[PDB]
């Protein structure tokens, strides 16, 4: 009923928030910059 | 040596496994003196601090404090979901030994 | 690839973050919960717009497919964008999710579930007096390694999103039966 | 350990919270000698910075001065919110001692 | 110098290559004392660790050591296949010497 | 502190400000000895250089250096927009001392 | 000094600028004992290394090598194009002495 409408919007969105990760991912891991742990320690 | 992250939680004292299967709702940074730690949280209600290196920090554990916080930070904002964390319970918040995500 | 024609600039497109559901600001923007529903996207008309309401993007399998859309809807635009998407499993074929409920068999739509990312957009070519210049303008923000291999979602995982309403018919045969959700069928 | 930015911020003295809850719109970044700093600053119209390493500083800080500015260049291109901002209001622009972000 | 991982591999003693063409299932990360190492595994089943930087390790594999946790936590997080991997196999699980991506 | 980078280029001598507003058209990075430097160029034709470090460099600008360095390597590959650049004039090609970018 | 990668490249003895005007085809990291080194090919056939650290390099060279191993595997992870590349010509692989990158 309303849980079907309801039900839909979620496993949809969770679809929808899970590839948007996937994607953040590729875009954001352009920015990671690595750290010589020895010389800052 | 271990080979999953609940084998090698098992061989510490005062540790135990979470499983989170959820991105990091919240991350806080902070470099005030004697509290250069890192806290994280979930929507669960969780919380959990990656700890000020100290008196009970063998060596080889500092420069691995530093690669968690840095794990930490792009794990959120990438979204990443965790899969697991094993944690020390004798500290408040309770403190990251070690963290898995898979996919 | 995909093609979808659009009167949305370059520019717009990659200000957004993508090729944006109607009403969805940018591709990354949680503050607003926007109606996801696959059978309702597919049964949508918009005017000056191929399918995009419901949560999800519409796009065809080929240039031509593309263009005939393009003058149907978007005619005598002094200018108008055919962007080329790569496959990726946030696209779901809706003729193989719908079966034989889907709206519109003929017209072969491929919809992407939220939105195409801007990385996912491959290139572009421009569209004159309905006459499309042939030159691809090439997106330098596309992730040719990471999108290379992957394909559209198979329909297995979109039977669970077709959003038939409770009572439809489609959840009480197969094959969304054996993925209908609480409260459906 | 404290649990939330603000719980951190009010164990020193002459601290102040921020809320933000906005990204950051410049990230400056010097290299010229006495003031190795990053200033960060908001459409808001706030200025903060992450101060030169000096002598307030106990030895434990410097690593976490270096992690605040690998955290702020990272946060200004990624264009992630920031939720608060801990800061220490005796100089100007006032000076960074802890950030939160909520996803 | 090799120029090839094959070719490097085949160099020392107790070493294996494996080809993989995948991309990490998953990544465990651990800072707990003597265990500051991190296992990868891949859907295939194969798990893999950095060590333990133990005693048999010269400064130059200090930094090498690393850099390889580096290149393991960024190729996980953006999904890059791995091509092949060099191991020492008289370790349980078999321990990281080089890795190879192409294309 | 100076609270933008054009106050804070007036506190040295031998500085100008370049408006650049565009991203690095090109990206050099050497490692051979004695000239371990980066040089970028703009569309507009100005060349500039992060010096080698030496003896014109107390030990916190050590640090700041190596900072710039992975500032402008990240800001070339993304083509981030550089909105203007704080320069010792007096060096062949012209030095940075601070860099500014606007949301 | 040098503003271009062929200035600074015409400096040392046993040199060579390559003009390779394309995306590193694949990338080899290794942490075995006296071979931590990465070596990349093109799709050219052409392979160069970046050569292992050693007492014949001073604490400059030893920073920038490690910088060059940085650079080289996020270049290899952008897909970026690389342009030209110094090299000493007197070693197998050659080895970098410098890279340049346009656009």
């Amino acid at each position: 009923g309303d849980t079907c409408n309801e039900e839909t919007q979620n496993l949809s969105t969770i679809y929808l928030r899970e590839y948007q990760s996937k994607v953040k991912r590729q875009i954001f891991s352009d920015y990671q910059s690595e750290v010589d742990i020895y010389n800052r320690i | 040596a271990p080979q999953t992250i609940t084998e090698l939680c098992s061989e510490y004292r005062n540790t135990q496994i979470y499983t989170i299967n959820d991105k990091i709702l919240s991350y806080t940074e902070s470099m005030a003196g004697k509290r250069e730690m890192v806290i994280i949280t979930f929507k669960s209600g969780e919380t959990f601090q990656v700890e000020v290196p100290g008196s009970q920090h063998i060596d080889s554990q500092k420069k691995a404090i530093e690669r968690m916080k840095d794990t930490l930070r792009i794990t959120y904002l990438t979204e990443t979901k965790i899969d697991k964390l094993c944690v020390w319970n004798n500290k408040t918040p309770n403190s990251i030994a070690a963290i898995s995500m898979k996919n | 690839r995909l093609y979808r024609a659009d009167s949305r600039p370059p520019d717009e497109i990659k200000r957004s973050g993508g090729l944006m559901p109607r009403g969805h600001n940018e591709y990354f923007d949680r503050g607003t919960q926007m109606n996801i529903n696959l059978y309702d996207h597919a049964r949508g008309t918009q005017t000056g717009f191929v399918r995009y309401d419901d949560g999800y993007v519409s796009t065809s399998l080929s240039l031509r497919s593309a263009h005939l859309a393009g003058q149907s809807i978007l005619s005598g635009y002094s200018t108008y964008y055919i962007y080329v998407i790569a496959t990726a499993p946030n696209m779901f074929n809706v003729n193989d999710v719908l079966g034989v409920y889907s709206p519109h068999p003929y017209e072969q739509e491929v919809s992407a579930l939220g939105g195409i990312p801007y990385s996912q957009i491959y290139g572009w070519y421009r569209v004159n007096f309905g006459v499309i210049d042939e030159r691809l303008h090439r997106n330098r923000e596309y992730r040719d390694r990471y999108y290379r291999n992957l394909n559209i979602a198979p329909a297995e995982d979109g039977y669970r999103l077709a959003g038939f309403p409770p009572d439809h018919q489609a959840w009480r045969e197969e094959p969304w039966i054996h993925h209908a959700p609480q409260g459906c069928g």
